[PDB]
RNA sequence: CCUACUUCACAAAGCGCCUUCUAAAUGAUAUCAUCUCAACUUAAUACCCACACCCAAGAACAGGGUU
């Protein structure tokens, strides 16, 4: 409070940069967080005319994880206008030719279907690896929490965790395994 | 009774314990006392108040204006004690009722600025091929109130 | 267990056989799952149980050995499949796209080239119907088809 | 003067010097200006929150599009708080 | 961010909430550091908007835009 | 694309010529076995990109040359 008029308005309506981890996550929950942030729907000031969207930097987007057999079963379709130019490719082939396009198409779907969708999509920046350019790493503010609880393997178990887990049964003394 | 540490054993939501009401009502008593001292010592700046006037709730502060869509049955310039205050807060504390605050605790007082009518509004009905076209012009009466003062009493 | 050590002399030697844990909180069951109050309280996440109930090369032990009931033996079977394909078992090898909750083997699923209309849409199966009877800590139930 | 802020009525230039002179009058040490919160530093639409501190604790903070403007307007905010002519003050009693 | 103090009053008719402002600690702060198509492309990339916003409009739209709009506050 | 032939002649053509790159073991559930909606292992390049006069460029505009 007690700001001058122009800096108070500038403080209210400024847009923020949010980093979003994308390893072991589904593209849909990342798209939910991203599109909520891009429309400005995470702001109490929100209005669709005010254009109060934010910047979202989803990194590690080549290590996303479809839940289920979707990697062989979800198909992305397009049609170049020329006769016979219908291209259907699974999520695997699209993830190999371009390891950005899955989360981009998910976010493009979740965004509202108006003329602001392209500007909102141009606010968002996708990177496939841990590497982010320096001119974007100087703008981030909050690292959004990953929506999916990452599971951990046998390797990441400590000794105390498997010792605290009670082992349940009698193996027969004579069994070959 | 015992289930070992397993993914669906414990709830995903974090465990929280509510304090038993003895030290909680001690905490409530000291908080109410200390807020009462802030009220009686003038530790507030200007106050805002959610006030249920005619049929709708207004976030009313001092020195400001409200438009009301009906005759209020008052000549211009008389003051008003708006009952049904239902939230009153300051820079550091709020007081919200169940569902109202008592009339001994909040005084919100307003003046009647003006008694106009609305702009002429259009009510036009039209069903196609049925020759159905009706037009009505309405002007709803309105009064504008100047909220003057929102003061508070140290009765808690 | 026992091991077949060969070198030519070949012998079978019994080594390091475990037993029950000192106390089951609910004894007089028929299966360890029913005996440790895990009848509807595991998932594909927890590879502790799923690590117990498998061979060192990713296969399972038969029900005549582990003493499981049929229902949760099939449940542990499906959870072994779901945990192996999700990459949660990296030390149980015979000798890249990230997944989880994969019901079917990823090598033999045909893509849905023509999903149907809104009333006959071919859905994508997620999770398994054996784990349908789990404890429901969610307000809305599991969607097994996406 | 209802609705009008202080420096939309009493126009000043260089509030930082007036502020350090005022805290010299109050025998408080000269403020340290620290960049509390920032977003979009390298882009064409930045935001900086600059906080004026006095002996380990802040007297005020204020936003701006660049660090100089943010420091200047945080100085104006601290002058408002010191002079007591805040946006939160008691209204005039009529 | 979460630290406020709630208290039901004695007779239990009003809810008194107390909420001072959290001031940013000094230790949580940094010190202050001390053609026509290509034009649309450069402005679009610098402001993260599409190109379509930057092309001008005809005279009909330039005339309906209100020149002295009503100003509040 | 015009060196020849042919219609033919500052050139356009063809009948003429040139160029065109799902399967194996291993294996549990069900200790044998078993291809496994079990786990694994293995078996697009190119192309394109800085007045006026004549033109192999062209409806106009454009484009190339004007040493």
């Amino acid at each position: 409070s007690s700001f001058s008029r122009a800096p108070q308005q500038w403080a209210t309506f400024a847009r923020i940069w949010y980093l979003l981890d994308g390893k072991m996550q589904p593209p849909g929950k990342l798209a939910a967080m991203a599109s909520i942030r891009l429309q400005g729907l995470h702001k109490p000031v929100y209005h669709a005319l005010s254009d109060c969207g934010d910047h979202v930097v989803i990194m590690n987007t080549r290590h996303i994880a479809f839940s289920g057999n979707k990697w062989e079963q979800k198909v992305y379709s397009s049609h170049t206008g020329y006769p016979g130019g219908f291209r259907q490719v699974t999520a695997a082939q699209l993830h190999l030719r371009d390891p950005v396009a899955i989360v981009k198409l998910a976010i493009y779907g979740m965004l509202p279907k108006n003329l602001h969708r392209r500007t909102m999509m141009e606010r968002l920046h996708l990177f496939p690896d841990e590497y982010i350019p320096e001119d974007i790493l100087k703008n981030l503010v909050e690292e959004l929490p990953q929506p999916r609880k990452i599971p951990k393997r046998l390797d990441e178990y400590t000794q105390e965790e498997i010792d605290a887990f009670p082992r349940l049964w009698t193996p027969p003394e004579d069994y070959r395994l | 009774g015992y289930v070992p540490k397993t993914s669906l054993s414990s709830p995903p939501w974090p465990e929280v314990v509510l304090p038993d009401p003895v030290e909680e009502t001690r905490h409530h008593a000291e908080v109410v006392k200390k807020v009462n001292e802030m009220i009686v010592t003038g530790q507030y700046g200007r106050l805002f108040a959610v006030v249920h006037f005619a049929s709708r709730q207004w976030k009313v502060t001092s020195e400001d204006l409200i438009l009301i869509g009906n005759e209020l049955d008052l000549a211009c310039g008389e003051r008003i004690r708006l009952e049904k205050v239902l939230l009153v807060g300051a820079d550091n504390f709020t007081l919200l009722g169940k569902p109202l605050l008592g009339k001994d605790l909040v005084r919100v007082e307003a003046t009647v600025i003006e008694k106009t009518e609305s702009w002429p509004r259009i009510i036009m009905r039209f069903r196609k091929r049925k020759n159905f076209k009706k037009k009505r012009i309405v002007t709803t009466p309105q009064t504008v109130l100047r909220i003057n003062s929102i003061e508070i009493a140290p009765c808690l | 267990f026992r091991e077949v050590v060969e070198t030519t002399i070949i012998e079978g030697r019994i080594t390091a056989t475990p037993k029950e844990s000192p106390n089951p909180p609910n004894p007089s069951g028929q299966c360890p799952i029913c005996r440790w109050n895990l009848k509807h309280k595991y998932n594909y996440d927890d590879v502790l149980l799923l690590s117990q109930f498998i061979r060192p090369h990713g296969g399972m032990l038969p029900r005549k050995i582990t003493g499981l009931c049929q229902e949760e033996h099939r449940k542990i079977e499906e959870c072994v499949k779901m945990a192996h394909r999700a990459g949660l078992l990296p030390n149980h090898r015979p000798r890249q796209l990230n997944r989880y909750l994969t019901r079917w083997a990823p090598g033999s699923v045909k893509p849905i080239y023509k999903k149907g209309p809104r009333w006959n849409r071919v859905r994508m199966p997620v999770g398994s119907p054996l784990l349908r009877d789990n404890v429901c800590y969610s307000r809305t139930p599991w969607k097994l088809y996406h | 003067m209802t609705g009008k802020e202080l420096f939309e009525m009493w126009k000043i230039i260089n509030p930082m010097g007036l502020l350090v002179e005022e805290l010299k009058k109050r025998n408080v040490s000269a403020p340290e200006s620290r960049l509390t919160r920032q977003s979009g530093g390298t882009t064409a639409l930045p935001l900086y929150f600059v906080g004026l501190y006095c002996d380990k604790k802040l007297i005020a903070e204020g936003p701006g599009e660049t660090v100089l403007v943010a420091e200047e307007e945080a100085a104006r905010v601290a002058l408002r708080k010191l002079y007591g002519f805040t946006e939160n003050r008691r209204p005039w009693n009529y | 961010n979460c630290n406020v103090e709630l208290a039901l009053t004695s007779d239990g008719r009003t809810i008194v909430c107390y909420h001072p402002s959290v001031d940013i600690p000094y230790e949580h702060t940094k010190p202050i550091p001390r053609e026509e198509g290509p034009m649309i492309e450069q402005l679009s990339k610098m402001f993260f908007t599409t190109k379509h916003r930057w092309y001008p409009h005809g005279r009909y739209h330039r005339c309906r835009k209100n020149l002295n709009p009503p100003k509040d506050r």
